[PDB]
């Protein structure tokens, strides 16, 4: 499987902690 | 990580900075003065020079000084 794709004001960017890989 | 990158007393140099919907907007003016001590009591309007699509939650700022 692939796990390289991940999720956590308008158009703000932000590069226990909120990291969740999709499977 | 220059992930966004862009390139381009006797005078008073003025600026306005604001940050709305992910756009950081810069207005400015340069004008001559005669009160060397402080801001002049007359009137002039600043005009837009830059708009940066940078998307940052800014809450603080600092300013940069040249050292010999
Ligand atoms: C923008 O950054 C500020 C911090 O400089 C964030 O403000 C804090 O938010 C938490 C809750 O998330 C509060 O407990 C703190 O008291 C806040 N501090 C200040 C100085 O306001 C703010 O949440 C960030 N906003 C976004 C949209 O990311
Ligand atoms: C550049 O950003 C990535 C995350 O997108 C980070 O892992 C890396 O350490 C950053 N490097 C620099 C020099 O900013």
């Amino acid at each position: 499987g692939n796990y390289n794709y991940l999720y956590r004001k308008p158009f703000e960017r932000d590069i226990y902690f909120p990291l969740q890989s999709y499977g | 990580n220059c992930t966004f990158e862009y390139v381009s007393f006797k005078n008073l140099r003025e600026f306005v900075f604001k940050n709305i919907d992910g756009y950081f907007k810069i207005y400015s003016k340069h004008t001559p003065i005669n009160l060397v001590r402080d801001l002049p009591q007359g009137f002039s309007a600043l005009e837009p020079l830059v708009d940066l699509p940078i998307g940052i939650n800014i809450t603080r700022f600092q300013t940069l000084l040249a050292l010999h």
